[PDB]
Parts: C-alpha cells; structure tokens; sequence
C-alpha cells in the first residue's frame, strides 16, 4: 500500500498517510489517532492510480464525430476513444480508409490504426473497382471452357 | 473573493454563440454568471477577457475563420465587438491543418454586460478544454 | 485608481513606429500617457503589457511580418526589445490572405520608460479598433 | 511582493520539458522557483499563467508542432495539461518560415504544483529572450 | 416611446423610464418627479436607435485606401463605406474588376458589389482587347462593300 | 563628457551629473557634494554607449548552430555572430552556399553576406560537377597536340 508525507494542519507534526485506491480520492487526510479517508469518485470523474488527489479528475476525453468509445468514462479510468469503422487514426484526426484504384487490389483493409494497403494486381488478375475492399480476382480462364476475344489486364477480366 | 472566469469549449454548440463549459474539468467560475453562452458580469469595472480558439480540419480548404469577441447588454439593439482575429491563406489545399486564435485585452465593463464568442465556421472548431477556451478578470 | 491602457488602430500611421488611437472607441487611458505612438510609464512597477496587430493584403508574397514590442528610456540609446514574433511563409502564393500576431507578458518597467509598438510592413496593417490594439496595466 | 515569473527560452535544451532561463537579461522571478523547467508554485490561489514560443526552419516540411504548458505535483502520477495549441499546415513546403504559439489564461493552483513547457519539435525552437517566454503571476 | 427599468440610485424605487431617441443619449435617467432627459451625440458618435445609453457609439468604421464612404458619420448612424469605382467587395476586400481577355468580351461590368463578367465572344463576333469594358462586337462585312482576306476570329476583326 | 539631470533623492535639488562611460554603469548618482559613481560591468553584461544605467544589460546575442562569433561578448559591447564558412545570411537564417551545376561554373564564391554566382559557362570552357567552388575551365585542345573525337560541351571536356 503505497504512502505519503502529511504535516497536521492542527498541530505541524509528521505522518505518514496511506493513499487513496483507483476510484477514490482523499477526502480527509490521516491525523494522528485516525487513517486517511477515502471517498468514491463522483459522476464524471476517475483516478486511475493510487493517488492523494483531494477531487477527482474529470474524464475529459470527448468522442467527435468519426470516432467512438473504445472505453466508457468510469471511476477507475478516462474515457477513450478510436475511429468508428471505415476511418484510421492519423496526427489526431480519424482519415477514411483508401480505395485501391482499378488496376490495384487490396492486400490488407483498413483498420483503425493503418490505412487499406493496396499491390498492382499481378499477372493473370484484376480488379475493376475503386474499392476499399475488392482484391485481386484471377482472370476467367475462357479456354478452360470459348477461346479468348481479349486477354486480361490488371483492370479487366478477360472477354469471350 | 476574486471574480473570475475561465471556461472551456463545449461539444454541443449547434449554434453561434458559442456555448461553453462552466462546471466540469479544469474551470473556474466566481462572481461572475454564465448564461446560453455568456459571461454576465455583475460589477462594472475593468477586466482582463481572453479567448482561444482551435480549428482544425482534414483537408484544408482555406475557409476563412473568424474570431470574435463580443458585448451586448439592453441599453443598445446591437452588439459591439471587443476583440477580432480573422484568418485567410492559412494552409496549404487538400491537407491537414490546424491552428489557433488567441484573443486577449483589457477592458471596462459595466454591471449587466454579457459577453459572448463568435466564430465563422462552427465545424472547424475543436472544443478539447486546453485548446478551446474563455474566460476573465477582474483587475 | 488603476495605472492602464487600451489603445487601437491609428489608421494615420505613416511611420514606425506605429501610432495609437488614444480618446475614441473603446480604449483606456490613466496614469499611464500617451505620446508620439508611445505609453509612458509614470510609476516603476511590474506591468502586463499586451499588443496584437492584424496583417492582410489581396495577393499574397510572403513578405516577412515583424511585430515587435519596445521600450526606450533617456539613459541608454538604443532601444530594448521586449518582445517580437516574425511570420515567414504564411500564405499561399497570390491568395487573399490576413492573420494576426499576439504578444503579452509581464515586465518590470520603470519611470519614464516609453513602449512603443513597430512592424515590418506598415502597409499590411489593418487597423480596425477590434484588430489591432496595445495595452498594459499595472499588477 | 508579488509572486511572479517571466523566463526566457534556454538555448541548450537537449530535452523536453524545456529549460528557461532564470538570472539574465530581461527575466523575473519572486516567490515562485524554478527547477529543472519547472515553475514552482508555493501559495496555493488563482495565477495567470502565459507561454509563447516561436518556430522557424530554412526549409518547411510541415512537422506538426505542438506548444503545451501543463501541470504536475505528486498526488497524481500523472501530468495535467492546462492549454495547448497545435500547428498542421503552416507553411509552403520548401521555403523558410517562422510561427509563434501563444498561450495564456486563468488556473487555480496549489502549492507544490510544478508547471512546465513542451514542444513537439525542439529543433524547430528559436529561443531568444524576446520571441520564446513562460510566465506567470498572482492574481 | 420605448420604455426601459430603473431603480432609483436616491431611494431604490422602481420606475418606468422613456428611452432617447436615435442621435441622442441618457444624460440623466428619469426619476420620481422627472422624466429621462436625452443629450445629443457629440461629434464623432451616434446612436441608431432607441437607446439607454449613457454615453454615444464611436463612428469606428473608416475608409480603407479602396473604399470611399456610402455614408457619413453622423449622430443616427455610423459612417459606411463601399469601393470605390473600379473595384468590387469580396470577403472583406476591394478587389480590382478583371478583365475579359482577347477572345472574351464584357456581358455585365464590375460594380461595387461584382465583378466583371465575361462571356467567350459569339460567332461573327470580336474582342481583340483584355478590358474591362469593350463588348463583342460583329465583324466588319468585307463582302457588304472588297471580299474577305482572312474571316474573323472571335479575338481578330475580319480583314479586307 | 556627457551629462544628465537629476534630482536628489535626499534634497530634491536640481543637479547636473555626468554619465559613464561604456564598460560601466551608474552605481550611485551624483549629489552636491560628490559626482556620479560608475562601478564595472559585471560578467555577461556590458554597456557600449555613455549611459545613465542603473544596471548593466545582459548580452542575449546568442550564436545557433550555423553561427560563430564575430565579436564576443565583452563589458563594452554585446557579442555579434555571423553565418560559420559554408553559409550565407538571408533573413535572419544562416543557408548553405549553393551549388553550380554541371553546365554552369561559379564567378564568385560564397561569402557569410552573399549567395555562390554562377555563371553558364562560356564557348570553349565547361564545368562537369556540381560545385560551389570550380570554375569554367578551357576545353582541352586536343589538335594543339590527337584530332577530336567529340567537340567540348559547356558540361564536358573535348574528348579526343
Ligand atoms: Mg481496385
Ligand atoms: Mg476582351
Ligand atoms: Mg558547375
């Protein structure tokens, strides 16, 4: 249990008091005949660590618009948040994930502390779409089945 | 006892002026009224009024922002501007920014006086309490 | 009663430094006075002191802002810096542009001290009352 | 005697928070102790509070820059920040600039608080006395 | 005759006040046995409306290098400005009026509170000059009295 | 030698003083009886006019890192610093001296107030480095002893 220094105000001398838990802060210091008094954080308010806080602190981490809670405010800790599905954390602001262009597909989404990852479709795919998640798609292969009109590119399957 | 303001941005505002906290986290509020975005002071004399206010934005397109400071109170039909900054030109288009305005003078006000804060482009602005903020003094 | 000043925007300027709109508006005046763009100290002290002036121009090229704050007595000659910002590359080439520069803190003056207020660029001043101002009080 | 400070940026930093000066040039400093970047507060009460620091490099590249005076003392194994301002999109890339952040409002402080300075990018500090301060006083 | 709430500062009574009437202030609120007596704006001031002030508004608005004033300082209003001729109001500027480039012609000149506005010149039609006011205009007919060298552009007259 | 006027605190009496001199301030004002007394700058301070200080100023030129001192601090003048060799002052900065390129050679160095010129490099001459110091140099004459192989560029040398 950890401590702390502590002169009585009413007579000066020197105590060792023990701190308040997370979730509690001091509400009377220890004196001589008596321990230190802990109470409950009020609504909106926390301490995370062993302290001898006289007041809580407030939980002032607010969730804008592209995020949401990824902790609730609660007596033992703040608040915090992420970027709501679809966004990625960048220099504090939450970006909406990449589309990989035609041509390109996506290798890794989006998750909420990278962006979509995206590779040149490699021979014998495609992908047609400005997509944050369409991959790669092999080409149809035509002569598996007609033969070839037009043989694929990294954008376009491959005509019959 | 000293009467003093200092508030901090609220989430909330839908509307200019803009509102403010004057309860939670780290505000001071003594001798002095907060009312729908106001401080009304409540003894005429000179004070020190600050403000700061952060903007922000994902993709610059350099929408001018403003910064107001004003007074109303019921003798007049109309406002009158305390202290103003505007910012034009000030990111470079299609990136992130942010920036800050910092508004601080001396002034006489009198008994009955509201104050508020005024900005052009409400979206912009971020209301974190240690960037967003109004408050004052009495000297 | 309380040694202060609030002075704006002297659209006059044709020189630096910069001169002060001292009787009209919303400014302050006492125990401190007011001479050729300057506030003269009366009292030895510690004193906040505080400007702010508003830059803009139609077409921005970057040209350097200065904004300083100085003080001069008769017992050196040269003149002491208390306290300046520049702004470089704050606009986009060609742009309508306008921003602000704020100073203030506190300083141990003496009497007969004289503070004067300069800028890089007379001709970016804007000098609107709410804009562009100077200020001190006595702590 | 009043309870203040004004320091002056200190050149060698090496490390956040920054170090101030605190004997030369223009600098007070009377019932309130400076240690290792520290303000240290010995009267519990209400204190205006004010930092300003000023940001140049030869060739911009848009380094997001961070100014935030925040408090500390041993109740709590944990920092509180009081005010800050950010910058994101402040110059043209390539050329030379410069910015300052200025920050100053109200605070309720108690005794043994210690209140420090950080920046985002320390190299990006220019630290002369009259561009880059920290201060404060007793109301 | 708009009305406004007093107390007394000699007894703390409650009275019904009249207001002054634009161009003047309240010298002297009204009291048990007289009513509210106005004064005139002194030079430089005013106020606009119906009023409890105590003392007149500051004319505060002046007239930048490109503006001229619309109206004057005066005890019922405030001095306002616009640009003067040649340029337009925008976003707090007075720009110049552009001009329609060679190939352009003017369908509206600038005015204090618009720019110029150009349209591309019609066929048969020309401007050869950047300016602010010339319009299209037709193509000389070479054939209605010589005959044709080169036909016209929409920026060069037909040549004969 | 200069002077001022000042009153006595004790009498109030209107006096003449004579001011001192640089490396010195005003330690105690001159009364009826005695003149002014000037004490010595202490270290880090320094006075480079006749004053009437009551305190020396500190020297707050400091020297960044692409500086040196041109003039050190001293009880009669602040320090001073120009650009270290390499860098040149422009607008409060210390920037690197340019480069000529391949194609171009230099006609005057950098010095700490000056930018590196650079000139195109006239007929017969050519610089192939990028260089803030070579010069064009002359084309080897290659008949003045083989026969050319390829005719001199204002970037490379005649080759034979
Ligand atoms: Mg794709
Ligand atoms: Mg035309
Ligand atoms: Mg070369």
């Amino acid at each position: 249990t950890p401590t702390y220094p502590w002169r009585d105000a009413e007579t000066g001398e020197r105590l060792v008091c023990a701190q308040c838990p997370p979730g509690t802060f001091v509400q009377r210091p220890c004196r001589r005949d008596s321990p230190t008094t802990c109470g409950p954080c009020p609504p909106r308010h926390y301490t995370q660590f062993w302290n001898y806080l006289e007041r809580c602190r407030y939980c002032n981490v607010l969730c804008g618009e592209r995020e949401e809670e990824a902790r609730a405010c609660h007596a033992t800790h703040n608040r915090a948040c992420r970027c709501r599905t679809g966004f990625f954390a960048h220099a504090g602001f939450c970006l909406e994930h990449a589309s990989c262009p035609p041509g390109a597909g996506v290798i890794a989404p989006g998750t909420p502390s990278q962006n979509t990852q995206c590779q040149p479709c490699p021979p014998g795919t495609f992908s047609a779409s400005s997509s944050s998640s369409e991959q790669c798609q092999p080409h149809r292969n035509c002569t598996a089945l007609l033969a070839l009109n037009v043989p694929g590119s990294s954008s376009h399957d491959t005509l019959c | 006892l000293r009467k003093v303001a200092h508030l901090t941005g609220k989430s909330n505002s839908r509307s200019m002026p803009l509102e403010w906290e004057d309860t939670y986290g780290i505000v001071l509020l003594s001798g002095v009224k907060y009312k729908k975005g106001g401080l009304v002071i409540n003894e005429t004399g000179l004070y020190f009024v600050y403000s700061k206010v952060y903007f922000r934005g994902q993709s610059c397109n350099n929408l001018p922002l403003s910064h107001k400071v004003y007074m109303r109170n019921s003798k007049y039909p109309q406002d009158l501007v305390m202290m103003e900054g505007k910012m034009m030109s000030y990111c470079t288009t299609g990136q992130m920014w942010a920036r800050s305005s910092y508004l601080g003078a001396v002034f006489n006000l009198t008994s009955a006086d509201h104050l508020y804060v005024n900005v052009s482009e409400l979206s912009l602005v971020n209301f974190e309490e240690s960037q967003t903020f109004f408050g004052l003094y009495k000297l």
